[PDB]
RNA sequence: GCUUCGGGGAGGCGGCAAUAUCCUGUGAUCCGGAGAUUUCUGAAUGGGGAAACCCACUUACCAUAAGGUAGGUAUCUUGAAGAAGCGAACGAGGGGAAGUGAAACAUCUCAGUACCCUUAGGAAAAGACAUCAAAUGAGAUUCCCCAAGUAGCGGCGAGCGAACGGGGAGAAGCCGAUUAAUGCUAAUGUAGAAGAACAGCGUGGGAAAGCUGACCGUAGUAGGUGAUAGUCCUGUAUUCGAAACAUUAGCGUUAACAUAUUAAGUAGGGCGGGACACGAGAAAUCCUGUCUGAAGAUGGGGGGACCAUCCUCCAAGGCUAAAUACUCCUGACUGACCGAUAGUGAACCAGUACCGUGAGGGAAAGGCGAAAAGAACCCCUGUGAGGGGAG
């Protein structure tokens, strides 16, 4: 059973990175929503 | 806050009311007076600690309001007021007699 | 002590600061080995280094 | 009219209160057990009512 | 009730100031107005009377004086 | 000159350190994380007179995770170096 | 973008209205054309993306007037 | 955590959470103003990147070694100065749904709402008549109560829904009613100080409650203190302080910008749309994608198709405070609001544990006693747990 999740830090960092979020304008809005909510972990 | 270490006080409340002892220390709102409000203490001997341990008799902190300063001349509890001199030095003054002491 | 630090002129403050750095290194070594009897000396020494650095900075500025 | 001295004297007292004739409330009149009132104030109550 | 009495006390002083204005005497108006000022400032803190209203009354009285 | 004093945080005491010192006469010092081998060599030579360092080895160790009470904490990471000395 | 420089015309929004009076959102685009205007004061052709009303404004007011208006407006 | 300037006068080195070394009348801890230091990531801005990392170039100085100290090196706009990014609601503008209702549904409604995008200020917008009115005419804009669910619009269904005018708030008209500093005058704020008066007796673990008799009151329904205190403490009424910095107003002065001179591709018109309570309707009025296009004061716009008369006003230049909208916040005060399944999800180490790749979802959990005085010591037990004595 190759299960749904299979971790790879390189792909995880590229897909959910802080820099990737900053690159797109919309992702900055997601980061701002995390900050407004007060979540400690903004990004993986 | 008016009361300070090193001056005699009289306790007018509690089991030890009517007993006069010197104030060992004050923290913020609690005061400790030698020979007043003694409480039994149980100490567990520890070889690391220097103290021998065992049953000890020691002072217990009590609320500041209960204790009152004792005026020497009249030997009665008296309230404390502050009087400002021309020189500007500040000293505690007994309310009853305007006594300069304490 | 702050007046004593203030009175002296900059060039000798620099040398005094270097001496203080050496003393702090020795104090750290003695603390690490446990030779140092009393732990207040290290704190007071750190405060002294901070005071010296501030005085040097003010004198250099003006 | 209400003078400052009479107000300062009255306010501290537990159940003594002072009010001007114009600014009078039924809850106060009913509540407080006794009422002290001047003839001139009474005349102005007549004119008001 | 207490607040009502606090309000009541001021009105008499203001009426006296109005009578002083009618007299047109400088010192009589000045003493009454200076007597009133602090009480109005104090009542302003309680919130019974608007601070803007108190400032407007002070400006009007100063202009009248 | 000021930096050289800060380079070395102190000695390291352990059974391995004692064995190394006895067998090979090599000392073991805690150092600043950012301090490099060349700085460690210069600081050792400055602090101790009459000692010349053949080689310097540096390694980084992650701090262990220790649980106290209701909270989760990790020890501060520290860096240590092995310094060889002339016989 | 699809904007007339001289007059600032840009796409308008409106409704396509069917005979049954159904409404659908639609756009009205300006009649924009590339045109090389001859300018004697600089002895050169300047290419503008201009509307038909813009070309009429060139005709009525002069390429020099319109060009100085654009330079005041910004992009040149 | 450092320096300085003020306050304060006996304790203190933040909390769980104590211990040790110590500091402190040579004024410590603590509070208020100012200054210095302020690693790395992040608009991140020397290049790059998987955020807290890699690699650099260069100016000056120092060292002789394989370096250190202080700087400079992003992009765009304007001609050296600006901008970038973040963050509540309100404002303005560019786009703009559907569930739903009509007992179906397409016109219509929902609704110009949700949402997306852009961009300000303490408000914004609008604002001075090419506006209404037709009354004896009024005289900018904005908001509130009526007019009035009226007149109207409407598969004339469901529904949508004014205006004239009256009463109020506030008032103002101009062509510099702009911005940003600096300097004086006045005030405020940012630490604080003083601040009245109770004793006896009995009950009680403890008195503040009971009995008796006193005192202050510009302070008597405040919070605590071993049970319910005006007179025990902190407080309240009352009177009040500022070395330093901020803010507000008045004045003076500077340097940035602006400073029209009466308005043409403009009014009007054809086609297609949109907004007007108004859904093309007899449809006035406004905006424009397209094509057109005047008069220009002997003229032109409006007065709800349109014509005539009459009345009113001068579009195609710009600006303008108040009354109005809001609360991420600061100070004071309040509540016939809740009291740990309630009240914010979060009274407690909560946007945490936990769940998910991610966007994101999202808990549970308070209380010994007045004071730890938190059970010395003995016994059973495995030096455990737990308990019986003692206290």
């Amino acid at each position: 059973m190759k299960r749904t999740f299979q971790p790879s830090v390189i792909k995880r960092k590229r897909t959910h990175g802080f820099r990737a979020r900053m690159a797109t304008k919309k992702g900055r809005q997601v980061l701002a929503r995390r900050r407004a909510k007060g979540r400690h972990r903004l990004t993986v | 806050s008016k009361l300070r270490k090193g001056d005699t006080v009289i306790v007018i409340a509690g089991k030890d009311k009517g007993k006069q002892g010197t104030v060992q220390a004050v923290k913020n709102d609690r005061i400790k007076v030698e020979g007043i409000n003694i409480v039994t203490k149980h100490q567990k001997p520890n070889q690391a600690t220097g103290v021998e341990g065992g049953i000890l008799k020691q002072e217990a902190f009590l609320h500041i309001s209960n204790v009152a300063i004792l005026n020497a001349q009249t030997q009665k509890a008296d309230r404390i007021t502050y009087q400002f001199g021309e020189d500007g030095k500040k000293q505690r003054v007994y309310r009853s007699n305007g006594e300069v002491v304490a | 002590k702050i007046s004593e630090l203030r009175d002296k002129s900059l060039e000798e403050l620099t040398q005094l600061l270097d001496e203080k750095q050496l003393d702090a290194f020795r104090i750290r070594m003695a603390k690490a080995t446990g030779q140092l009897g009393n732990t207040h000396e290290v704190r007071v020494n750190r405060r002294a280094i901070a005071q010296l650095q501030t005085l040097i900075n003010e004198k250099q500025r003006g | 009219e209400v003078d400052e001295n009479l107000y300062l004297a009255a306010r501290n007292i537990p159940h003594v209160n002072v009010l001007d004739t114009s600014e009078v409330d039924p809850v106060s009149l009913i509540a407080f057990d006794k009422v002290i009132m001047s003839v001139e104030a009474a005349k102005q109550f007549e004119e008001a009512l | 009730q207490n607040s009502a009495s606090q309000r009541s006390m001021v009105r008499t002083y203001l009426k006296r100031v109005d009578a002083a204005i009618a007299a047109k005497d400088y010192d009589a108006a000045t003493e009454a107005y200076k007597k009133a000022i602090p009480v109005l400032d104090r009542m302003a803190d309680k919130g019974i009377i608007h601070k803007n209203k108190a400032a407007r009354r002070k400006s009007r009285l100063n202009k009248t004086i | 000159n000021a930096r050289l004093y800060q380079v070395l945080r102190g000695p390291v005491f352990s059974e391995k350190s004692q064995m190394l010192g006895d067998s090979l006469g090599v000392q073991v010092f805690k150092i600043d994380s950012k301090a490099t081998k060349l700085e460690v060599k210069k600081a050792v030579e400055l602090m101790f007179e009459g000692v010349e360092v053949l080689k310097v080895n540096t390694l980084n160790v992650k701090g262990k995770t220790k649980r106290f009470g209701k909270n989760i904490g990790r020890r501060n990471d520290y860096k240590k170096a092995y310094v060889t000395l002339k016989a | 973008s699809r904007v007339c420089q001289v007059t600032g015309k840009r796409p308008m929004v409106g409704n396509n209205v069917s005979h049954a009076n159904n409404k659908t959102r639609r756009r009205f685009l300006p009649n924009l054309h590339h045109h090389r205007f001859w300018v004697e004061s600089e002895n050169r052709f300047v290419r503008l993306r201009i509307s038909t009303k813009g070309m009429r404004i060139i005709d009525k007011l002069g390429i020099d007037k319109v060009l100085v208006d654009l330079r005041a407006q910004g992009q040149k």
